[PDB]
RNA sequence: AGCCAGGAUGUUGGCUUAGAAGCAGCCAUCAUUUAAAGAAAGCGUAAUAGCUCACUGGUCGAGUCGGCCUGCGCGGAAGA
């Protein structure tokens, strides 16, 4: 029931998640395959967060008009399709990690996996913890 | 490969796996022989199925041999004999179509939480239990 | 709640009101209660509509005639013999 | 078919179908079959219908006609003059004026009556329309 | 085709077309479909 | 509406237990996995394949879809 209101609430409940937890990701929609869509997706879920979810509701005037309470430069809507999957343990965790090693590999597309930086002042891998 | 090939959906139950005699030529498109079906399957499926419900994979690999990533040990024959009634659909408004109970559902998801999973382990276990109990009956127990 | 805008009838009988529901309202009676019966002309359609919902027959009704308000209830109606239309309606009062 | 077991006279008037009908409500069921023109209504008539929606309808539900025929129709046989008495009655007709519920129906979703009833109606001469039960 | 005076779309594939002042039913599934006149 | 695409590996379904084959008879049976898995749509429907009930995402930017009443028309409408 994608209705004006309800894609009006659908970007702001799928903001939430975002604004409270780390970065998100995407899956575009190019070709997929039985076996291998259902194993990522269910692999994701396993180690990402049984939290995450496929639906997306980013539509070109939805995700600008809702999501861009925070980030305002969330206007990049222009992914062939939305798979959202956030990340519970931390920040650029297996969800960053799995989308960043699956936009190539056991995929058609992921939405080229942008990421959405908490503070977005610059892009950086993050991948050292220096102890 | 679990997701075969040629998925031919006719095979006998995994006590002999994928019976052609059972299954007659309707499902001659398969080409599983001597060389590719009492290998792998009839030495690898004795502790999943004793003549209990379990698909037969009719895969054929492009290395000259049919060997691929296999799953644990069906939801249909774990669930099933751990509950005693083998009952199920077609009959299941007339009489029990088998029994779903908490135990059962636990020990078939501890038997085909290996390889047979989704969302999560406990996605797994519910597929497990939604396997048992959608048969049109469930225990409460 | 069902507000119905209703006018006082000025000419009654069959060729008055064949008239009516020609020009697509229909003739309607209010009585009951202490005060005279008052008959009042509807526009069909709007009422058509309203009455469509199961609760038009069950709820007080307010009706709209020279500004005031009267609470009524469906109490009667006449319909068409064949064809979706109301040819009359008794509203008892409260 | 039909037909009135032991009528009080055997032959009638023909007499004229004028005004409007009576049964005009769904009374016994919730779905109704009713008339917008006029005409007769045969007793094979109201059977080939009763059949139509019987058999649309899997034999479900309930089924009203409200429609009787007590009307003996007569006939002269061929190759007799006119005159020599009144013919023989031939078959039976329910007189059917605008505004007849003919059948009613109940138990059955609205889309499957609705489908009987289109069935039942291509079996009779007269207009019909599909109509519902109402509150008064 | 047929040339009943009664054209209906047989199924889903069947179009209502009016060439010429003529109702047709056309259909690119099946030619047993083809009806000529409204 | 068209276009960028998709929709089981418990699942010959526990299933008339030789399945009646992800959608013959077969009963229900998302069964997390949902931009999707219906245990069923035309293909293969007894069956793989690439299209694909439905279902959305993506594009792209004003309406779109069915009914009801009513005016005037159309077909039904072939003779010496
Ligand atoms: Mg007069
Ligand atoms: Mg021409
Ligand atoms: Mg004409
Ligand atoms: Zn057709």
């Amino acid at each position: 029931m994608a209705l004006n209101l309800q894609d009006k609430q659908a970007i702001v409940a799928e903001v939430s998640e975002v604004a409270k937890g780390a970065l998100s990701a995407v899956v575009a929609d190019s070709r997929g395959v039985t076996v291998d869509k259902m194993t990522e997706l269910r692999k994701a879920g396993r180690e990402a967060g049984v939290y995450m979810r496929v639906v997306r509701n980013t539509l070109l005037r939805r995700a600008v008009e809702g999501t861009p309470f925070e980030c305002l430069k969330d206007a990049f809507v222009g992914p062939t399709l939305i798979a959202y999957s956030m990340e519970h343990p931390g920040a650029a965790a297996r969800l960053f990690k799995e989308f960043a090693k699956a936009n190539a590999k056991f995929e058609v597309k992921a939405a080229a996996f942008e990421g959405e930086l908490i503070p977005a002042s610059q892009i950086d891998r993050l991948a050292t913890l220096p102890t | 490969a679990k997701k075969v090939q040629a998925y031919v959906k006719l095979q006998v139950a995994a006590g002999m796996a994928n019976p052609s005699p059972p299954v007659g030529p309707a499902l001659g498109q398969q080409g599983v022989n001597i060389m590719e079906f009492c290998k792998a399957f009839n030495a690898k499926t004795d502790s999943i199925e004793k003549g209990l419900p379990i698909p037969v994979v009719i895969t054929v690999y492009a290395d000259r041999s049919f060997t691929f990533v296999t799953k644990t040990p069906p939801a249909a024959v774990l669930l099933k004999k751990a509950a005693g009634i083998k009952s199920g659909s077609g009959k299941p408004n007339k009489d029990k179509v088998g029994k779903i109970s908490r135990a059962q559902l636990q020990e078939i998801a501890q038997t085909k939480a290996a390889d047979m999973t989704g969302a999560d382990i406990e996605a797994m276990t519910r597929s497990i239990e939604g396997t048992a109990r959608s048969m049109g009956l469930v225990v409460e127990d | 709640m069902f507000t119905i805008n209703a006018e006082v009838r000025k000419e009654q009988g069959k060729g008055a009101s064949r008239r009516l529901r020609a020009a697509n309202k229909f003739p309607a009676i209010i009585y009951g209660g202490k005060e005279a019966p008052l008959a009042i002309e509807l526009d069909h359609d709007k009422v058509m509509n309203m009455q469509a919902k199961a609760e038009f027959y069950s709820e007080v009704l307010t009706i709209v005639v020279d500004g005031k308000e009267i609470k009524v209830k469906a109490q009667d109606v006449q319909r068409h013999p064949y064809k979706p239309k109301l040819q009359h309606i008794d509203f008892v009062r409260a | 078919m039909l037909q009135p077991k032991r009528t009080k006279f055997r032959k009638m008037h023909k007499g004229r179908n004028r005004g409007l009908a009576q049964g005009t409500d769904v009374s016994f069921g919730s779905f109704g079959l009713k008339a917008v023109g006029r005409g007769r209504l045969t007793a094979r008539q109201i059977e080939a219908a009763r059949r139509a929606m019987t058999r649309a309808v899997k034999r479900q539900g309930k089924i009203w006609i409200r429609v009787f025929p007590d009307k003996p129709i007569t006939e002269k046989p061929l190759a007799v003059r006119m005159g020599k008495g009144k013919g023989n009655v031939e078959y039976w007709v329910a007189l059917i004026q605008p505004g007849k519920v003919l059948y009613e129906m109940d138990g059955v979703p609205e889309e499957l009556a609705r489908e009987a009833f289109k069935l039942a109606a291509a079996k009779l001469p007269i207009k019909t329309t599909f109509v519902t039960k109402t509150v008064m | 085709m047929k040339v009943r005076a009664s054209v209906k779309k047989l199924c889903r594939n069947c179009k209502i077309v009016k060439r010429d002042g003529v109702i047709r039913v056309i259909c690119s599934a099946e030619p047993k479909h083809k009806q000529r006149q409204g």
